């Protein structure tokens, strides 16, 4: 029987399908099929061809994306897509009028447009061009320029800078339409005094001279960009200047962040602010006073969230989900025991009321109606690495009803959901630990309407392959239960002793051990090279309580490192793991941990790989770093900024085999970091291996580069484990 | 035998007020086979469903076809009082009717396009008093009287036409005004089906 | 050429200006909405600080005029170059479309300043007795929602469509009622 070879991983020979849809109603969604865009109605099961693939290639050129207007009158076509960063880009957009079924030729959308978003209702447009905000009341209507200070690397209106897109918003967008489309809320960023990172780009062999790329990148303690929030009335845009909503006073004592903007009603806006010392968060509720007319942000509806053991939220404070009347909201907060649970806020009330509790966390709030609230939790079977859909009755909080627990309990233990408007229907997505699945459900009776994708083709293709097995198990460290996972080789024999390879992230609020089904590189090693690939969620991990999560606070590189070693020591006690063939590798925080582990002097690991590793917290951006480590000042936390460098551990690298990989175009984890490591390894008489990948970004993902780094790492591990 | 839709796929489609009509008796039809040649945008039926129109038997089936822009879809409702159902084209209420708006795909090249869509937006009569206007509203399954003076394709939006009636023909004037809508990239058409039931002649059935 | 002077700021407006060689311009009866004619096309500005919306796009000199009279209409009928009629609320705009394409044109020479070496010839569509007269059409446009619903023509009564005819007067009765005098 065939095995999962390396070519099977790198060539995507074994494709896993999914089912991605866009709810455009309370009962209709769009789905792309055979390059056609089909419009499905879940209330009747009937579906029409909404957008022929004929009218996708008959424009002049290849179209990259689409976005249909909420009134289904116009379609945006995106083409000439040029990648900027993780979530950012610039492209040209066309407008396709569906009433005439004709392409719009006048009042077009300029080339090099950065952002674009429809209004929630109707057909109004807002786009960002040369870092300025423009609005179009109609595709057949001239643009209205809102801002005029758009300066590259200085001022951005409506689009995020680098740190916000990466570490806060997780999207390039800084436009927020009002539900009626009357108001637009946009953010203005100012990176004028933010220091710049500079790295060279060695483009095609034609380029005689390299390019120098500049990016405003505040490192730990550096000058941070400012943000201001302005609101604009689209219906009477030529009456007043954009109205700034000043941040609350609580956050104005120094530098601060803007982390979320949500619309409660057609005339009420909510702003989540965050201090720079990220243990203080506040929600401001602002109503439109049509008199002056200003935005009236009453103090009595300010809502504070703090943390005594560290920072607020998991990565950033939870976003509020307002009720249909915008006079209350539900947001996730840590209870007294330190577990993320759902709390009920009244806009005018100073306290919140918890509606869920237990020794388990709530992952997120998925949908909200007047009678039920839908959410995801890791409560089922007390397994933190699982995800299941629940619903809460808003009259009797004791009446919690899991919607995914008993559907296929052996095959599916990791669910997610995508709801429609008003939570009439919801798409269920199972991710593991067996073959994924996608189904359509109706919230009225929670019955499966139809099976969207079963991956049956995947199922039979794996039947002919000696696939490895994934075990979800746990262990105890100083009396605390800690979960881990093992990818076991096929025909696993506990009497025989296998080599061990540890996959690390160990990042704050990370979770590497979970009931998810992946066709990864580890799948190759176990199925073919018969290597046990493990991952251990120790201290600093998430979804297990603020006790375990905040243990790493202000002490990065201390406990998440020891516990990877200590768990590795536990694995040796088992009778099926070779003591002399234990390895480790990571990526962008594992590479930090993997490096910091090999420098611990543990005599546990034989070799290691660090891919785009962090080497010192002095080098990473302030938003992620200062959240867990604070400021590098002698008065705040400068001590452990220095005590936690990989370079301080060079001498102990004489005992292991180090392989260091890093891409040169890395805008996230700068090549400066790996360079500082090698200088410490060189200056210490330590021999090691290295490999750069030219013009590859942080997540090395170019087809040629993705295949090369893993084919390189396979040779390394096989040489370290003395494998064929 | 087989219902011949050949006249619909060949030549230049007429304008809405000069609509061509295909009457079908004693034949076998496959609706979905015909609609598979087009890009059907809207399919609305009265007193019958679009699923039933393609699968039931009738004594006689009528199919009016003409050129029609998708932009004016709102005016093809028989309940509307606009200058289409007033002066150009109207379906009967006394029998099940269906309305199909299509788009001629790029790979259907035997349908030629005209310069533009045209329609009569006024057709009235002036009596011998030279003072009284009598708008000539079109009846169902019949042509507008003003097609004698309105050309097959209106030259320009606003062009008016006139004809003086002989005394035997009522005296006075026959007066009409036309309008135009710019041609689309792909010719957009309209189809109107109307089925009838007779005693023994139930001879229009879907084939097998 | 026309400048706009803001009285709220007491300052001159510099952006979205009104083009040079503008032929006609009329405020709305209420508020601050502008309508002007430039190259024989009708343009509307919901606000001085707002971009112009082009309503008609067939403006050709001595053939098609939108919103401005031709010669005989200005001299003998309208006694004004204007053919824009606002709605009392400013919602609607009634504009006139003249077509002198086959109207014969008079030609006379102009002997300008002694600098001009060769005399200019001036052409003017001028229907003499019995000549082809210009046509006129009346269109109405909703200013508040101009994007959809391309201009709506108000066809002349049938009593006047027996042959050539003129348009003498356009008056607004109410905010939704309009009166047209035909001849
Ligand atoms: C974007 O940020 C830059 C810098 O963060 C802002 O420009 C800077 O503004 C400060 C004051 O806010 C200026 O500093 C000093 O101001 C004092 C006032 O007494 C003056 O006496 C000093 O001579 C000095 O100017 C600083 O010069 C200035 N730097 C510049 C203009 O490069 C800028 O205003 C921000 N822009 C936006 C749109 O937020
Ligand atoms: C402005 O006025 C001119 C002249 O009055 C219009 O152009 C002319 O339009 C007529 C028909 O309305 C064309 O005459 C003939 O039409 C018949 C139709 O059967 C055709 O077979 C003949 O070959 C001939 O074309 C005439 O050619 C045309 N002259 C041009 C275009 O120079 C014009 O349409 C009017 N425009 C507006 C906006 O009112
Ligand atoms: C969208 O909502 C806004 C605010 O609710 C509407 O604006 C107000 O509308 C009310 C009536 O609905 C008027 O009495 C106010 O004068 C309006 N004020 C402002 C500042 O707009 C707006 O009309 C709504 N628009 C749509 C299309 O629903
Ligand atoms: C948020 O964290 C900061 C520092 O991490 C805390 O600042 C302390 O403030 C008190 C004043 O009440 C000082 O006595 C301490 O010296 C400060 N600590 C440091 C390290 O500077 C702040 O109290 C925290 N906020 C909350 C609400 O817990
Ligand atoms: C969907 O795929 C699953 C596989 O994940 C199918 O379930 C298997 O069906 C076979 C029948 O030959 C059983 O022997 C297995 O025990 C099943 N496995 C699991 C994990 O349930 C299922 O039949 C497929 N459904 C459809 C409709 O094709
Ligand atoms: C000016 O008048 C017009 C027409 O009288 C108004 O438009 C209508 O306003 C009514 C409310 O009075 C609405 O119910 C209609 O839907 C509107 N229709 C159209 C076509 O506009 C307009 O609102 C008035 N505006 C002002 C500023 O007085
Ligand atoms: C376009 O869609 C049709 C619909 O069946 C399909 O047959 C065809 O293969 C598709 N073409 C492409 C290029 O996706
Ligand atoms: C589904 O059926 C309903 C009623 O028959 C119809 O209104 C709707 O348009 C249909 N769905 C689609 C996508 O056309
Ligand atoms: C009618 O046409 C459709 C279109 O493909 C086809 O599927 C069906 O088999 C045809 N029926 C007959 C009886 O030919």
């Amino acid at each position: 029987r065939r095995t999962y070879t390396l070519a099977d991983y790198l060539k995507s020979t074994i494709r896993m399908r999914n089912y991605n849809l866009r709810w455009i109603s309370d009962h209709e969604y769009l789905y792309k099929q055979e390059n056609n865009v089909l419009l499905f109605n879940a209330d009747h099961g009937n579906s029409s061809t909404f957008l022929e693939n004929s009218t996708f290639d008959q424009f002049g050129h290849s179209i990259s994306d689409y976005s249909v207007s909420p009134d289904r009158q116009f379609v945006l076509f995106e083409y000439n897509y040029v990648k900027k960063w993780r979530h950012s880009y610039t492209a040209s957009y066309d407008i396709y009028d569906l009433n005439k079924r004709q392409l719009i030729t006048a009042e077009r959308i300029p080339n090099d447009t950065q952002l674009i978003r429809w209004s929630p209702e109707g057909h109004k447009l807002a786009y960002v061009w040369n870092n300025d905000v423009y609005v179009k009341n109609d595709p057949y209507s001239p643009s209205q320029r809102v801002t005029h200070d758009g300066r590259e690397d200085a001022i951005s209106n409506g689009i995020t800078d680098w740190v916000y897109e990466e570490e806060i918003f997780s999207t390039h967008s800084a436009l927020w339409w009002s539900p009626n489309g009357t108001f637009l809320a946009y953010a203005k960023f100012n990176d004028t005094d933010v220091p710049r990172i500079e790295y060279s780009v060695y483009l095609d062999e034609s380029l005689q001279y390299p390019k120098t790329i500049h990016i405003p990148y505040p490192k730990a303690g550096a000058k941070n960009p400012t943000v201001k929030l302005y609101v604009v009335n689209t219906d009477n845009l030529t009456d007043l200047e954009p109205a700034q909503i000043v941040a609350p006073a609580s956050v104005l004592t120094g530098d601060h962040y803007l982390c979320d903007v949500t619309w409660a009603t057609k005339e009420r806006i909510s702003l989540q602010w965050l201090r720079r010392i990220q243990n203080y968060s506040i929600i401001d509720i602002c109503d439109y006073n049509e008199s002056t007319p200003k935005w009236n942000c009453l103090v009595s509806r300010q809502h504070i969230e703090t943390s005594a053991t560290g920072w607020v939220g998991r990565f950033k404070p939870a976003e509020p989900h307002f009720t249909s009347d915008g006079n209350s909201f539900y947001k996730i907060m840590s209870n007294s025991e330190g577990y993320k649970h759902i709390c009920l806020f009244q806009i005018d009330k100073p306290d919140c009321t918890f509606i869920t509790k237990g020794a388990w966390e709530v992952i997120g709030i998925e949908a909200l109606t007047n009678d039920y609230l839908y959410f995801i939790s890791n409560e089922y079977k007390g397994m933190p690495g699982g995800r299941n859909l629940y619903k809460i009755q808003l009259n009797n909080y004791a009446n919690v009803t899991c919607l995914s627990c008993e559907l296929d309990p052996e095959r599916c233990q990791y669910y997610s959901a995508s709801f429609s408007k008003g939570a009439k229907y919801y798409q269920l997505r199972c991710s593991g630990p067996q073959i994924p699945r996608y189904s359509l459900h109706s919230s009225s009776n929670d019955k499966e309407l139809r099976l969207l994708e079963n991956n049956t083709a995947l199922y039979e293709t794996l039947q002919n392959i000696q696939m490895p097995r994934k075990t979800l198990d746990f262990l105890h460290l100083n009396g605390t239960k800690f979960w881990y996972q093992m990818i076991l080789p096929p025909h696993f024999d506990k009497s025989k002793k296998y080599p061990l390879l540890i996959d690390v992230y160990a990042g704050p609020c990370s979770q590497k051990a979970d009931a998810t089904f992946k066709l990864s590189w580890a799948t190759y090693l176990a199925s073919t090279e018969n290597i046990i690939v493990a991952s251990f969620d120790g201290r600093g991990s998430g979804y297990q309580g603020d006790k375990i999560m905040h243990a790493i606070n202000r002490r990065l590189g201390t406990f998440e490192v020891e516990d990877q070693i200590e768990a590795a020591k536990q694995f040796s006690k088992m009778g099926f793991v070779d003591d002399k063939r234990i390895a480790i590798w990571g990526w962008s925080y594992g590479g930090y941990v993997t490096s910091m582990v090999l420098g611990a002097g543990s005599h546990v690991f034989k070799c290691g790989i660090a891919v785009a590793p962090v080497s010192a917290w002095e080098f990473y951006d302030s938003v992620y770093t200062e959240r867990y480590m604070g400021l590098p000042t002698p008065e705040d936390n400068l001590d452990h900024y220095k005590n936690s460098t990989v370079m301080s551990r060079a001498e102990n690298f004489k005992l292991v085999e180090y392989l260091l990989i890093h891409g040169t175009a890395d805008d996230n984890v700068h090549f400066q970091q790996s360079a500082q490591i090698t200088r410490a390894l060189v200056d210490a008489g330590v021999d090691f291996q290295a490999m750069w990948y030219t013009d590859e970004d942080h997540g090395i993902a170019t087809s040629t580069a993705h295949q090369h780094i893993y084919t390189h790492m396979t040779h390394f591990i096989k040489q370290c484990f003395s494998l064929p | 035998v087989e219902c011949d839709f050949s006249p619909l796929l060949s030549g230049t489609p007429p304008q809405v007020y000069n609509f061509k009509r295909l009457v079908f008796t004693n034949c076998n039809y496959n609706l979905t086979k015909l609609l598979s040649l087009f890009s059907v945008n809207d399919f609305t039926c009265s007193q019958i469903s679009p699923a039933a129109i393609a699968s039931n038997c009738y004594s006689s089936l009528i199919l009016d076809y003409f050129s029609y822009p998708l932009s004016m879809k709102s005016d093809l409702s028989v309940s509307s009082a606009g200058p289409i159902s007033q002066f150009n084209y109207k379906q009967s209420f006394s029998n099940p009717t269906c309305l199909i708006l299509a788009t001629v795909p790029h790979n259907l090249t035997t349908i030629t396009k005209p310069l533009k869509y045209s329609y009569i937006n006024k057709c009235s009569r002036l009596l011998s008093d030279d003072r009284t206007e009598v708008p000539q509203l079109v009846n169902a399954n019949q042509y507008s009287p003003c097609v004698s003076i309105v050309p097959s394709t209106v030259w320009e939006d606003g062009d008016y036409y006139r004809k003086q009636l002989s005394p035997l023909e009522g005296g006075g004037w026959l007066v009409a005004s036309g309008s135009t809508v710019a041609m689309t990239e792909q010719l957009q058409m309209g189809f109107g089906i109307t089925v009838q039931y007779g005693t023994d002649t139930n001879s229009v059935c879907p084939k097998l």
